[PDB]
This record gives structure tokens, C-alpha cells and sequence, in this order.
């Protein structure tokens, strides 16, 4: 559910 | 399989595959470029990362769908097919980790390259940890932690707090703490300290660098909002 | 490669692959199910079609990106990579057409199965025609036309004007006329006549069948709006 | 640019 790095 | 293609052609075709959203091709082209044995430029490192992140991202999404179906069920088919996808995912992670270990990391002397590759190493051990269950899961988790930690130590010594690689590394290490290591307080503290120290360094940046840094700071804030 | 798996397990895994959006896997599972040699049910035909339509749809989208880059350019790399994708697309079309010819179509006696498979045959020859340039392009186009035409003849004799397969066949044959055969007037006439005859048959349908039919009628209307 | 059949 959490955000890791993404463009 | 790419040994007979020129390095420059592999890079050019990686960029074309990205435009075509053919990320498996993109990864194979960038794997071939790495295997030429020369160090990678900043742009080339980004191509490598984008390619494998998209490949493994599709595998992770599929694995989560299947694992969820499997848990609601618990014949052999759902388990078998989850295992198939899981094995394919592990193979892609092993391939990336093999590229980092032979020999991207050992030849990476600059902070920007070395931190980038160590972040990747942490990420792909993290993806292995997401599916791990056997006698090696603790060692997989510690391998992710160790790679992330070395990257953090270098980034804090060598990079400003707003550096996009430093920010993305801290973001992903915080997700590791929350999702993998069952350390939500460590995750929250890292995200908060990272956000605050970057905020205090924004005044040094150009308009374009400001946009790069604040974009990743927003992901840190999104997680803090989810976690608190 | 699927010869050792049970037919029922291949079908079950095709459905799991669809939920996981793993359409290459889905196609391989359904190919294995077809190769068991038994006829396919209505649901199984839909799984086969969904799997290969998604695989070839990604290839077509990539080919269009690359062909567009190639035309703006006119080294060898863009042409080479477009050719690679094109060859992979042709191989998938050949695989589907081989399944239809060995031996789905010849064993299909009911209108719903025979029309479905002949529509597929027209579709995959149409996809071959989209990339064709050599001495066989006219024959490829006529192969698509002939399959579509036989399907139309059966559908008009055996199915009501609102039947979803009949509607989807007419939709795709109209796209063939417009995009492939350079017959936009034939495309428009077919779409219009198909829409109008289905409209006049809607009163016979249940609420659920009404929804099925009007959904495809909307695609016919969308094309007429684009074309006129 | 035109629509063929889709789910
Ligand atoms: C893991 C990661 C963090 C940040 C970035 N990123 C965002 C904006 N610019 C960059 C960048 C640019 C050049 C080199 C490295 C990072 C990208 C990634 C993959
Ligand atoms: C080519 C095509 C046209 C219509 C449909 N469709 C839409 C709604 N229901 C169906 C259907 C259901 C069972 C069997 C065949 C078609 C699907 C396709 C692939
Ligand atoms: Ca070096
Ligand atoms: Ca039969
Ligand atoms: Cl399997
Ligand atoms: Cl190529």
C-alpha cells in the first residue's frame, strides 16, 4: 500500500 | 543473447523499447549493455532501473493477485501458478543482483553511481523478501538492509539532502522498514527526517532541481499521511 | 509445453492469468487447452480470444509507436527493432491461425462456434495485413476478407441481428473495410445497416441481453461518428 | 483510430 520511488 | 550487438545500438534500442512500453525487451537490451563491461552513465543507469522496475513491477502485481486468491482458497492450480510467477520474479531479481555484483558495484567509485547501484541492490533484495518464506528469508532481509544502509551512509556523507537519488533511497528504505522489517516507527522517523532536511535545503536549488526534489518529497509525505 | 497439464487445469490457470493480467501466460494456457483436441465451450472460446487479443494488441501498439518513429527518421536500429516486433507479432498471428486451422474451425458445426472462429480468422489476417508489404499482402487481405465474409453469411442466416458475436463480427469487418481494404463507403454502409437492424430487434431482448447488444452498437456508432 | 470489438 505505500509508495516506493516511481517516475 | 545480445553479445553480437553494439553497445550504442543496445542503448538506442532500450530507449525505443521504453517508448513502445516493451519493458522486457528494454531490460534485455540494458542487460546486454551492462555485459559489455563498461561503466554506465547517469542516463544509462536510469534506463537499466526503469526497465527492470517495470518488469518486476508487473510480476509483483501479478503475484499479489494470485497470493490473495490463494489465501482465500486456503486443487493445486492456484498454488502452482503463484509458484510459477514467484519463480519467474525471483529469476529477474537474481539477474539484476548478478549484474550489480558482476561488476557494476565494484567499479562504481562516484557517490552518484555507487549509491544508485546500492539502492537497486536493496530494492531487489526487498522484492525477494516480499515472497520469501523459507530458511533464507531472514538473510534476504538482512541483505536488503545492508545494501540500503551502505547507500544511506554514502549519501549522507557525499550528497545534499535534496539529491533525488538520496531522497528516493530514503523513501525506499523507509518502505523496507515499514513493509518488510516490521519497523513502522523507523519507517516514519526516516521519512520525516528525510522530508524535513530536504525542505531546509530547497532554497539552494534551481527551479528544475526544485521540481525534481519536491516530487519525491511528496511521495514521502504521502506515506507519512498513510502511516500516521 | 502444456502437454502434461490437465485440460481443466489449463482452463483454470487461464482464468487466473486473466485476473493477474498475465496475458502471455493466458494465451499459452489456452493454446495448450486447444491442443487437447476437444472442442471449446462458449466460455473457453472467450478465454482464447481475450488472451490472444491482449497479446497481439500490445504488439500492435508497440509496432505503431516504432513504425511512426521509423517514418520520421526516413542507423539501422529503428528499422531493426520494428522488424523484431513485427516478426514476433506475425508469429503470434500464425500461432492463432494454426489453432483455428488445426482443427477448431473444421470441428465447429454450430453457428455460434463457427462464426466466432471465422471472425477470429479474419481478425488475425487483418493484423497480418496491418504490417504486410511484400508479394503476399494482397493475398493476406483476401484471406481476411474471405474469413469475414463466410462468418457474415452464416451469421445472417443463423443469428438474430442483435447477437453479440454477429455485431462484433460486423464491427470488425467494417474496420477491415475502412482501414485495410480502403473501402470507407463499404465500412460506413455495413456499420449503419448493422446498427439499424439491431436497433429494430432490441425489443425482443431481456434486460441483460439488451445491455450486451447496445454496448457493441455503441462502438458501431462511435465509428460512424468518426467516419462521417 | 476506429474501434474494433473490445471488452
Ligand atoms: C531511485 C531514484 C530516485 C530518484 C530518481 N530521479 C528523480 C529525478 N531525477 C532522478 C535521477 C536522475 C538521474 C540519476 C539518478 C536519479 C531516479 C531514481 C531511479
Ligand atoms: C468478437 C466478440 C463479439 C461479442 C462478444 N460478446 C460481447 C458480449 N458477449 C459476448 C459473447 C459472449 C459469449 C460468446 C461470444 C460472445 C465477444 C466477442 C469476442
Ligand atoms: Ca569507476
Ligand atoms: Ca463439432
Ligand atoms: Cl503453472
Ligand atoms: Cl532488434
Amino acid at each position: 500500500r505505500p509508495s516506493s520511488w516511481r517516475q | 543473447a545480445m553479445g553480437s550487438m553494439e553497445r550504442a545500438s543496445l542503448i538506442q534500442k532500450a530507449k525505443l523499447a521504453e517508448q513502445a512500453e516493451r519493458y522486457e525487451d528494454m531490460a534485455a537490451f540494458m542487460k546486454g549493455a551492462v555485459e559489455k563491461g563498461e561503466e554506465l552513465s547517469c542516463e544509462e543507469r536510469n534506463l537499466l532501473s526503469v526497465a527492470y522496475k517495470n518488469v518486476v513491477g508487473g510480476q509483483r502485481a501479478a503475484w499479489r493477485v494470485l497470493s490473495s486468491i490463494e489465501q482465500k482458497s486456503n486443487g493445486p492450480e492456484v498454488r502452482e501458478y503463484r509458484e510459477k510467477v514467484e519463480t519467474e520474479l525471483q529469476g529477474v531479481c537474481d539477474t539484476v543482483l548478478g549484474l550489480l555484483d558482476s561488476h557494476l558495484i565494484k567499479e562504481a567509485g562516484d557517490a552518484e553511481s555507487r549509491v544508485f547501484y546500492l539502492k537497486m541492490k536493496g530494492d531487489y533484495y526487498r522484492y525477494l523478501a516480499e515472497v520469501a518464506t523459507g530458511d533464507d528469508k531472514k538473510r534476504i532481509i538482512d541483505s536488503a538492509r545492508s545494501a540500503y544502509q551502505e547507500a544511506m551512509d554514502i549519501s549522507k556523507k557525499e550528497m545534499p539532502p535534496t539529491n533525488p537519488i538520496r531522497l528516493g533511497l530514503a523513501l525506499n528504505f523507509s518502505v523496507f522498514h515499514y513493509e518488510i522489517a516490521n519497523s513502522p516507527e523507523e519507517a516514519i522517523s526516516l521519512a520525516k527526517t528525510t522530508f524535513d532536511e530536504a525542505m531546509a535545503d530547497l532554497h539552494t536549488l534551481s527551479e528544475d532541481s526544485y521540481k525534481d526534489s519536491t516530487l519525491i518529497m511528496q511521495l514521502l509525505r504521502d506515506n507519512l499521511t498513510l502511516w500516521t
